[PDB]
């Protein structure tokens, strides 16, 4: 089977080298929406906060 | 700035944008936005007229 194990590794792992790079892509993308996340959410500020006392 | 709600709470504000923040010492009154409750416009005033009277 020389002839078709060494045709169809090749095939598997160029679908995995392509694979990764969806990966590459999302961990290039939520890094930027982790910074969203930090930067959107802290807009939490001090719109007119009230003073108050903590228990 | 803390303001002074004269029945109760206390805030956080601004000024509109140029109601010169070195004249907004604490001891001043000044006029509260109704929605923003930001610094509107100060005032003069003070308190019991037995200071006054005599």
């Amino acid at each position: 089977d020389l002839y078709s194990r060494y045709k169809k590794l090749q095939q598997e792992l160029e679908f995995l080298e392509v694979q990764e790079e969806y990966i590459k892509d999302e961990q290039k993308n939520l890094k930027k929406e982790f910074l969203h996340a930090q930067e959107e959410v802290k807009r939490i500020q001090s719109i007119p906060l009230v003073i108050g006392q903590f228990l | 700035f803390i303001v002074k709600a004269t029945n109760g709470p206390r805030y956080v504000v601004g000024c509109r944008r140029q109601l010169d923040k070195s004249k907004l010492k604490p001891g001043t009154r000044v006029a509260l936005d109704m929605t923003t409750l930001t610094i509107m416009r100060y005032l003069p005033r003070e308190v019991d007229p037995l200071v006054y009277n005599m």
